[PDB]
């Protein structure tokens, strides 16, 4: 047969779930302050004292 | 991503190694002193 020019152009495409928000964590009251500025008060604190 | 090594920790730990020294420094400074009080 003679297909025509393309009407509508498409590809294979990834299909998942829509992240459904986020089972929270134990330590979770940490997420404010990157893991480096706790380590750093630590070493602030040691010093200080 | 990234993951701080060995190397990283060792500078960290030597900083407590060192303070701990350092208040024991003192400390032995004032030993001295305390008897130098006391025997006169």
């Amino acid at each position: 047969i003679d297909f025509s020019k393309p009407f509508m152009s498409l590809g294979i495409s990834i299909m998942i779930k829509k992240p459904q928000k986020s089972k929270p964590g134990v330590f979770s009251f940490l997420d404010p302050l990157a893991y480096e500025i706790w380590m750093c008060i630590v070493f602030a604190y040691i010093g200080v004292s | 991503s990234y993951s701080y090594g060995w190397s990283f920790y060792f500078g960290a730990l030597s900083f407590i190694i060192a303070e701990m020294v350092g208040v024991l420094a003192v400390h032995m400074f004032i030993d001295r002193h305390k008897q130098l009080r006391a025997t006169a």
